[PDB]
């Protein structure tokens, strides 16, 4: 449970219903069907996977450690979203 | 610029799932469901650049490592995470692409 | 009048010639070859007049294969205006 | 006629002629600048081979066949111009120094000094 | 490297760091020039002296620099440590010598006067401090 | 004495025969790691023995890292495994040692400055530089390391026998400039 990742979901939504207004608006579609994508899109909103950047990786004999730098993590049905990060892992 | 890596998250496979509903279940137009993912990529990297202050902590055993056209992929198993509480992560998949 | 340095010399001395105490001040200190092939023609398509020089400064890539790139489609101008130059 | 040189003569011939500049050019151009202050003097001094640096008096000097004479030292200043836009105590060389003089040990020397010194009033 | 090599044969005493003030010769490549140049000389066929120098750059009395020689060579004769390089001998040496008397320096000015860091005289100054004991010369 | 070296390297070279690209082979690998803007070579790891290949484009491996050499040779087996598991007609042959390096400690202080004065035509010593000496022997050519605390390295070997025979040979000098 977090709320920040709701605050961020829902800058990204408004965000991108702005900006996509215009493109929308190009088109020459329809105001109300980019209304409906706005609900669509969070009605669907309602693997254990990394998603981020890496700044240096260094290995020593068989210890492996890395800065990591915004990303978003899955685990355990749980989503987390760091702006740095630290690996320290060690390979046989 | 921007990766399209982000797009394999949760809330970009459901952004990809909600355009690929509006251009097979209705007559949305084509083309412009890429360059909501574009806008998507942009958005992601400035907010995760800018709206983010947690700091994570991973340790375990690295079981797998590789490096190909600026894309580091590791595959840690029995990994400690500490956020800023401690999870347990039995398998975790971390895929990071160069910053510079 | 001039101000004689009273110190014990040695200190003074040791600022004259090699001290091990450098810097301290800023001071006038100052590939496929088919697709080579093609950004080539590109290129020539934006100016067919260009210093071998001035393309590896645009393309960006090892020199080696673009030379070898120049050598098979382009031909080398020596003298006149476009000296040093493919076309 | 020597200590007026001394006091006088080396800040004029340093202040006389001490800006020199080196004009770069870059295509914007560029400028620097070194410029001499105020010299300095010594008193008078000895650099062995060791490299050991001590006081000289004028018997030893005579005796080990030195020269007399005091280090020399100047301010030097640098400046670097990009193009009026602008963002050291270095050793010139030793000047023999005349006996009796005001920058000689022996001018301020009394005369049980002297005996002490090895020279004779 | 010609430099250094005339230095040596001289009884003279300059460290790496001096010629390497003087002339940028990047150190790795100015050890190989000068260990093949140390060979061409062999095939064509000391730190006492660093303390008057290191002395003449503080500006220290007579008693102090022999004091440090004796310091130097017995420190030469302890073993423990062995050097370390002889240049960290030489100003904890020295700084063990100005220590014994009341001359003032402290750490700060002799390390950034002779180059030489604060961590490494105060680490050397542990275990001569606990050698004091046989380097009293009167 | 009584005293045996104890082997901490060996590199070997193993020829595979043929020829690779790289995307693809960094791209179906496992642990193997590869950028050609710093070191045009994939640089693989196995667990069991516990060594590093440096496998090159034109089918030459540098398998490095082994303790002993039936470890180099097995390990080498093993990469060349791979490397016929991954998808080429590879072969391994040409398998030659290229180095040995070992080490060993004689439990007593060696003088070096000393060292380096008798056997000045053979001994390398500037303690501001590099605080052991470089004996470079005759016979065997080997290279020795004779640091203060004892501590003796051994490299520039071909066999075995090599590094034995020089510190059979290196024992009585470093026994005869000591101190306690």
């Amino acid at each position: 449970s977090n709320a920040e990742a709701s605050r961020v979901y829902e800058i990204i939504v408004e965000s991108v219903v702005n900006e996509v207004r215009e493109d929308f608006e190009n088109a020459g579609i329809d105001e109300q069907t980019l209304q409906d994508l706005k609900n669509i899109w969070q009605k669907k909103l309602t693997e254990n996977l990394m998603l981020c950047l890496y700044d240096k990786v260094t290995r020593t004999k068989a210890r492996w450690k890395c800065s990591l730098k915004d990303g978003v993590v899955t685990i355990n049905r749980n989503d987390y979203t760091f702006q740095k990060a630290q690996v320290e892992a060690e390979w046989v | 610029g921007y990766y399209e890596l982000y797009r394999r998250s949760t809330i970009g496979n459901s952004l990809v799932d909600a355009l690929d509903t509006l251009i097979s279940d209705g007559r949305i137009e084509a083309s412009l469901a890429m360059r909501v993912l574009e806008t998507f990529d942009k958005v992601v990297a400035e907010t995760l650049k800018d709206n983010t202050q947690s700091k994570l902590t991973v340790k375990g055993n690295l079981d797998t490592y590789g490096f190909c056209d600026d894309v580091w992929t590791f595959i840690v198993k029995n990994c400690q995470v500490t956020v800023e509480s401690v999870i347990s992560v039995d398998k975790l998949r971390i895929v990071a692409c160069n910053s510079k | 009048r001039i101000t004689t340095l009273d110190e014990t010399v040695g200190v003074t001395m040791s600022h004259t010639g090699m001290s091990m105490r450098s810097d301290n001040s800023n001071f006038l200190k100052v590939m496929p070859k088919k697709e080579i092939l093609d950004y080539l023609f590109k290129l020539f398509d934006e100016y067919d007049y260009w210093s071998l020089k001035g393309l590896k400064e645009r393309t960006r890539q090892p020199e080696a294969h673009l030379k070898e790139c120049l050598d098979k489609v382009a031909t080398l101008v020596k003298k006149g205006p476009y000296a040093f130059k493919y076309t | 006629s020597f200590n007026q040189f001394v006091d006088y003569t080396l800040q004029d011939i340093i202040c006389e002629d001490s800006t020199l500049i080196l004009e770069q050019l870059a295509q914007i151009s560029r400028k620097y600048e070194i410029s001499f202050g105020k010299i300095y003097v010594t008193k008078p001094m000895v650099n062995e081979s060791d490299g050991v640096t001590h006081a000289l008096y004028p018997q030893e000097a005579r005796l080990r066949n030195l020269t007399y004479s005091s280090g020399l030292f100047v301010d030097v200043k640098k400046r670097t111009y990009e193009l009026k836009y602008e963002l050291g105590k270095v050793f010139i060389g030793r000047l023999p120094i005349m006996l009796r003089s005001k920058n000689c040990y022996l001018s301020e020397a009394t005369e049980s000094d002297l005996y002490k010194l090895k020279e004779c009033p | 490297a010609s430099i250094l090599i005339g230095c040596r044969r001289a009884e003279v005493a300059r460290t790496f760091k001096e010629i390497q003030s003087l002339i940028h010769v990047k150190t790795k490549e100015f050890g190989k020039t000068l260990n093949i140049m140390k060979n061409i000389l062999r095939g064509k066929s000391q730190n006492l002296t660093y303390i008057p120098r290191f002395c003449s750059h503080l500006g220290l009395p007579m008693q102090v620099t022999t004091s440090a020689e004796y310091t130097a060579k017995k420190c030469k004769e302890i073993k423990e440590i062995a050097g370390k390089s002889p240049i960290t001998i030489a100003v904890v040496s020295i700084y063990l010598n100005i220590l014994l008397f009341q001359i003032p320096i402290t750490a700060a000015k002799v390390g950034q006067t002779l180059q030489v860091t604060e961590g490494t005289i105060k680490s050397g100054y542990k275990i001569l401090y606990e050698h004091r004991d046989k380097l009293v010369d009167p | 004495s009584g005293i045996v070296p104890t082997l901490q390297n060996i590199v070997a070279t193993v020829t595979l025969g043929c020829r690779l690209d790289l995307k693809t082979v960094a791209l179906h690998a496992r642990n193997a790691e590869y950028n050609p803007k710093r070191f045009a070579a994939v640089i693989m790891r196995i667990r069991e023995p516990k060594t590093t290949a440096l496998i090159f484009a034109s089918g030459k491996m540098v398998v490095t890292g082994a303790k002993s050499e039936d470890d180099s040779k097995l390990a080498s087996r093993k990469y060349a495994r791979i490397i016929q598991k991954i998808g080429f007609a590879a072969k391994f042959t040409d398998f030659k040692i290229q180095n040995i390096v070992g080490s060993c400690d004689v439990k007593f202080p060696i003088r070096l400055e000393g060292l380096a004065f008798s056997h000045g035509t053979f001994s390398s010593y500037e303690p501001e530089l590099f605080p052991g000496l470089i004996y470079r022997m005759v016979k065997p050519k080997i290279v020795l390391l004779i640091f203060v605390s004892g501590k003796i390295v051994l490299t520039g070997a071909k066999q075995r026998e090599e590094i034995y025979q020089a510190f059979e040979a290196i024992y009585p000098v470093l026994s005869e400039f000591r101190k306690m």
